[PDB]
């Protein structure tokens, strides 16, 4: 009901992937529906920041021990 | 002389009958739990109005670039 509203009345900050994971659960079935994943594993990412976090990390580890 | 049963072609048809009438519910039966537990509309599980899943969010700050297909 208060689903996709910011704290300032407008778009949340992940808004647009859930809107691609929406329209594309609207167009599938339960049997069709696993063609949605990889818009669900976009909406989740910019939700926790998980695989950035790990990209970062082997940023960080490349600066870190190859170089001391 | 007293005995007077019913026939053997009428017990049959008579049985025969409700035999039909038996399968006839398991039928139904095996029809009725097939047609539950299959996947029904938007509209029949959720809302047969604003049958759109999509969510239209906020409206205040609305930037150009924030729908997405």
């Amino acid at each position: 009901t208060a689903a996709g509203i910011s704290l300032t009345g407008g778009r949340n900050r992940c808004f647009s992937e859930w809107q691609s994971f929406m329209h594309c659960t609207a167009k599938t079935d339960a049997k069709s529906r696993a063609q949605c994943l990889p818009n669900f594993e976009d909406y989740m990412e910019c939700l926790h920041h998980t695989k950035e976090k790990a990209r970062l990390r082997e940023i960080e580890s490349v600066l870190k021990q190859k170089k001391e | 002389t007293f005995f007077h049963p019913k026939s053997r072609e009428d017990i049959l048809n008579e049985e025969a009958k409700i035999v039909q009438a038996l399968n006839n519910q398991r039928e139904l039966t095996i029809k009725m739990h097939e047609l539950k537990r299959e996947e029904k509309d938007y509209a029949h599980s959720y809302s047969p109005l604003f049958s759109d899943p999509v969510p239209q969010g906020g409206s205040i700050g609305k930037a150009p670039g924030s729908s997405r297909e």
